[PDB]
RNA sequence: GCCGCG
């Protein structure tokens, strides 16, 4: 679980520790993160919200 | 799943499977056929002395043993005579330098040895075998787009395909034709070929937008403007990924 | 333009043939039986081969003749195809004599070698024969490959 | 100390084609400016295109209409390549009625207060029956680069009826650019360079007007440099305390430990809130009751706090 | 092996051996400079090669 | 340009095809520009004709022998405007162009018949060191996509 | 809506030594950020004033290869130590220096002559350390300020060798400009972000700071457009 | 079970 797969293209304006990751395949591996973050924020009280 | 010396004009070499199929699945030739029993059979060109006649034999894989067949790239004089005396040929699953009056058979066409698909490759004979399979393998997964466009380098059977593919519509009596709508061809067919009774027209309902089993679309649009004469066997709509009846 | 095939290629294939044909009719004489005269030709066209390959590498090496301030010199080629080769980043000398130099002697039906080799490089054309000959290699490359 | 370029030599070869030439330039000013002029023209430039269109009997994109030989999907095609200019609007309507045979072409576009159409034999759909009829509404827009269809949303704020069809935005006029340097025809000067700058466009804009919109872009960017110098959220939280309606005794007692938003009250965890002086066990759980009663519960975690 | 494995590859290889070449006659010869930056100043500007 | 390849992948991998395709279609699209620029000025039948006769008539003992003679006007004026975005050469599979006829065909094109132009850089605007390999290489799209994948 | 672009804000300097600077802005429209660093590197590299050394004069061996008399440092090395030395004249475009010195030590530029609208930055840069043990080297040298940077490719001056033998020809860069990059990366605001990040790295010789030339580059280039901006001026 | 992808 906290997994996912997609293809791979070239990045050369990487460095050598960075790679690229969508921000649309993010918002779902860091599902939990986020609404820790929200909920430690004061945004979204409930885990609802 | 290797390359038998007999494969040469009844089985393609190039075009196959990668992985795991490789050699076990294979493509016919451009001019291969079954015999009676079933066996594949190839044509070639019977050799009367030293002159290359026109008729046409089908050779089966045993009956080709025997027999000394020429290459297809062999020069010709305008009387049919081979322009040199020693040319290469094919005795038994072998190749050698022969003379002129030994040769029995000879290569119809250039295509003999390659498959439909590998044989709208151009510049073939310039790619490594593998790369060429590749290509060859790559090409049937390529994904119709919206507007077809023509290929600036291509072989000549891109007409074939396009054609005896049946995506397009072809004529069959072709006439003059009446009507042309985006989903219609109406044609009114000339009086010199006529069922007597009841006269006639041909009618031709293009499939617009339908899917097909890998979820592309099926589209066709018409290629005949208005009142333009047609003949049989013309092309009068094409199909997905076809520019005027050819393969694009 | 890039892959210059040595311009004495014809001239060593002559002579390679004109052996070829004297060692046939020094087999029809009936003093060499068959394996003797199928190893001698396997020789004669490898060392044709080897003779080949290396003067398309003398020629591609120093293909540049570039003038200085007196007279003229002789120095590294910058062609492209041998660029890519010498630096390493791309190719090696076999590919480069697939390339230019005549394709070489090949084959693979059972492991066996045939009699006449593929003569022709990528630049120019291979015949139906030739390139049927090249796909028993390839496809048993694959093969092993695979699995 | 230095020549400034003008502008002149404006040669126009085609209605599209277009040469523009500045004769003073420097030693190395002509290929700077020829490539800051050309990666401005390509990159930004006002243009106008067509946005959205409405044809009377279609509905989606993809089907077809009786008569007519082009499918839906190539009228919309060929609608993207006309090109048009408007004076002081940015949202023109242009209708297209026709009936009868052959091609309907941008001519016979109902002709407007101030839409010039640059190519009026451009073809964009054939009819071919008699009784046939092709009405249409196609909306043209003043745009700078290209823009897809799909990315716009806030055009979504609005519902829009079933048959509004939307057509990708090029918005550029500028096709082609091209420049090249010379030696200029001035002998009393040392050596002086020439810039000649040729543009290919759809006709739309003046050559003239965009190199001189893209001489402004680039200054206006430029006058950056010139002078570097530079060298809780959720409303439910931050309330008074007195809404939820408390009891007497828990009127003091919350003033007494200087609880006096609803925000830092839910912070305080169970364990020591029951430490507190005369508390209650019973009306610590009204307390929690009422504060369930609007979804927050007791104890949770925030990041900062601030005297609001 | 020990051997490095993060290492230029392909078009980085090509930069660095069309870089790192010397032809007999070419625009700048014999000339002196005075550092690293003089000739990257000199190859940018199109004063030498 | 609208694609910019990879050099290295053609030595390892022998395709010569992929060049060889690349010269025809800048060739092939060099004689479209032609026919599409004697269209343009409204230049009369005749020499519209001719010139695409010239092309026609190209190649080394070739066994296609179309003559517009017996072609009336209007139909060599269709052929034209469909030839206009390039004439669609074709090559058989082992017998196809030579490198004498395409290096021919590339100079009544007026191009070079080197087959390699020089290239400016869309950023700075410096030439390349050297002449780049340009031309027309027919491209397909596969099925296999991000957005399933 | 259209007319009006991205402009770069907070402008940031990360000030190196003194002489070293690395300029970031932040955003730029998409395809500005090459365009702007181009355009700045082009023409500070290529054409921007200043003055160095032009001419050369060293009294006795006055071939290109000399013997030097055993200072200890060929010639061609007193040419590469003087090509460096960056100066500041004043109401002057040609002057002439001299320097003259005896005994052991080593002659660092501070030790010529000062004139009143010469202002040498670098004094204590240094020519050569003196002739061996100890003598006397007397040089006198020619700086007129110029534009850009042009090599000793020829004198074609005075008539005959006299202009060569009494300047050997030595290599002027008159831009104070050392080193100039620039570098474009992505940048973003709000839902946009496709958006360009300008960072321009600049070593100056001298006699001018790096931020006042970045400026002087941004002036020239910016009236070099005033005949198209002129009357097409908001204000 | 079949087909394909690296």
């Amino acid at each position: 679980d906290y997994s996912g797969r997609s293809v791979i293209t070239v990045g050369p304006y990487l460095r050598l520790h960075q790679c690229g990751l969508p921000k649309k395949m993010a918002l779902e591996l860091f599902k939990p993160f986020i609404y820790g973050k929200l909920e430690l924020r004061g945004l979204a009280t409930t885990i609802k919200a | 799943r290797d390359v038998h010396p007999t494969h040469y004009g009844r089985v393609c070499p190039i075009e196959t499977p990668e992985g795991p199929n490789i050699g076990l699945i294979n493509s016919l030739s451009v001019y291969a056929q079954t015999n009676e029993y079933g066996f594949l059979e190839t044509p070639y060109r019977k050799v009367t002395d030293g002159v290359v006649t026109d008729e046409i034999h089908y050779l089966s894989a045993i009956e080709e043993g025997n027999y000394v067949i020429a290459q297809a790239n062999s020069n010709l004089d305008e009387e049919g005579h081979f322009v040199e005396d020693l040319v290469t040929c094919r005795s038994k699953g072998e190749s050698s330098l022969f003379s002129r009056d030994q040769v029995d058979y000879m290569d119809v066409s250039t295509q003999q040895v390659v498959s439909v698909g590998a044989s709208l490759i151009p510049f073939l004979e310039h790619d490594d075998a593998n790369r060429a399979l590749m290509g060859a393998n790559m090409q049937r997964q390529a994904v119709p787009t919206l507007r077809a466009d023509k290929p600036l380098v291509g072989t000549g059977m891109e007409r074939a395909v396009a054609v005896d593919s049946g995506v397009t519509a072809v004529a069959k009596r072709g006439g003059v034709v009446q009507y042309v709508d985006a989903s219609r061809i109406v044609i009114k067919v000339n009086e010199d070929e006529m069922y007597p009774g009841e006269a006639g027209i041909d009618i031709y309902n293009l499939t617009k937008y339908t899917r097909s089993n890998q979820n592309t679309c099926i589209n066709q649009m018409p290629c005949v403007s208005l009142g333009e004469p047609v003949e049989r066997g013309d092309v009068l709509a094409d199909g997905p990924s076809t520019d005027l009846g050819e393969l694009a | 333009d890039d892959m210059v095939i040595p311009e004495k290629k014809h001239e060593i294939i002559s002579e390679a043939e004109a052996e070829v044909a004297e060692i046939q009719e020094q087999f029809q004489s009936g003093l060499v039986t068959a394996g003797e005269r199928y190893n001698k030709v396997i020789d004669i066209w490898a060392a044709a081969n080897d003779r080949v390959s290396k003067a398309m590498m003398d020629n591609l090496q120093t293909e540049t003749v570039i003038n200085r301030d007196g007279q003229e010199e002789k120095q590294v080629s910058f062609n492209s195809i041998y660029m890519m080769a010498d630096s390493g980043a791309r190719g090696s000398a076999a590919q480069i004599r697939q390339l230019a130099g005549m394709r070489g002697l090949m084959a693979k039906p059972d492991g066996s070698i045939i009699e006449t080799p593929i003569t022709a490089n990528f630049r120019e054309g291979l015949n139906v024969l030739q390139y049927f000959i090249s796909t028993h290699g390839a496809r048993k490359g694959l093969a092993d490959t695979a699995l | 100390e230095f020549l400034k370029p003008r502008l002149v030599d404006i040669e126009q070869v085609s209605s599209t084609h277009a040469k523009v030439t500045l004769e003073p330039l420097e030693r190395g000013f002509g290929h700077t400016l020829g490539n800051a002029l050309r990666r401005i023209l390509l990159s930004s430039m006002p243009g106008c295109a067509v946005t959205e269109v409405e044809i009377d009997g279609v509905l989606h994109e993809y089907s077809t209409k009786e008569g007519v030989q082009e499918d839906i999907l190539e009228i919309l095609l060929n609608l993207k390549g006309l090109a048009v200019r408007v004076q002081g609007k940015d949202e023109v309507i242009l209708t297209l009625n026709k009936s009868g045979i052959g091609p309907v072409t941008a001519a016979d576009i109902t002709h407007d207060g101030d839409v010039e159409i640059v190519k009026p034999q451009h073809v964009i759909c054939h009819l071919t029956d008699e009784n046939a009829s092709i009405s249409m509404r196609i909306k043209v827009q003043r745009g700078r680069g290209y823009v897809p269809a799909s990315t716009r949303i806030h055009s979504e704020e609005d519902e829009r009826p079933i048959g509004r069809l939307l057509v990708d935005a090029c918005y550029s006029p500028v096709e082609r650019i091209a420049y090249n340097v010379e030696a200029a025809r001035v002998e009393q000067r040392t050596d002086l360079d020439k810039l000649v700058i040729e543009m290919e466009t759809n006709g739309t804009i003046d050559p003239e007007e965009a190199i001189r919109r893209a001489a402004t872009i680039l200054a206006e960017q430029l006058e950056a440099f010139v002078d570097l110098r530079d060298v809780e959220f959720d409303p439910i939280l931050l309330r008074p305390v007195d809404d939820l309606e408390l009891t007497v005794r828990s009127a003091n007692c919350l003033k007494a430990e200087a609880i006096h938003y609803i925000g830092d009250l839910v912070q305080r965890t169970e364990v020591e809130l029951l430490k507190t002086p005369n508390l209650g066990k019973k009306s610590l759980t009204e307390i929690k009751d009422v504060l369930a009663s609007r979804g927050l519960s007791l104890g949770m975690r925030l990041e900062n706090w601030p005297p609001a | 092996n020990g051997e490095p494995i993060i290492v230029p590859s392909q078009d980085v290889v090509l930069g660095l051996y069309y870089m790192t070449r010397d032809c007999v006659n070419a625009k700048g010869e014999g000339m002196v400079l005075t550092g690293p930056k003089e000739a990257e100043r000199l190859y940018r500007s199109g004063l030498a090669s | 340009v609208d694609i910019v390849l990879n050099p290295l992948g053609v030595p390892s991998r022998m395709n010569i095809g992929q060049i060889l395709e690349t010269h025809l279609g800048m060739a092939a699209k060099g004689i479209g520009d032609k026919i599409n620029a004697m269209l343009k000025q409204q230049q009369e039948v005749a020499k519209l004709r001719e010139f695409i006769q010239r092309a026609y008539d190209l190649g080394a003992d070739v066994r296609q022998k179309v003559d517009l003679s017996t072609f009336s006007d209007e139909e060599v004026m269709r052929l034209a405007e469909n030839l206009r975005k390039g004439m669609p050469i074709a090559t058989p599979v082992f017998d196809g162009a030579k490198e004498a006829e395409i290096k021919e065909l590339l100079k009544l094109g007026d191009l070079p018949t080197s087959g390699q132009i020089r290239l400016y850089d869309g950023r700075t605007g410096e030439q390349f060191e050297r002449p780049v390999t340009v031309g027309y290489m027919y491209m397909l799209k596969l099925n296999h996509l991000v957005d399933d994948k």
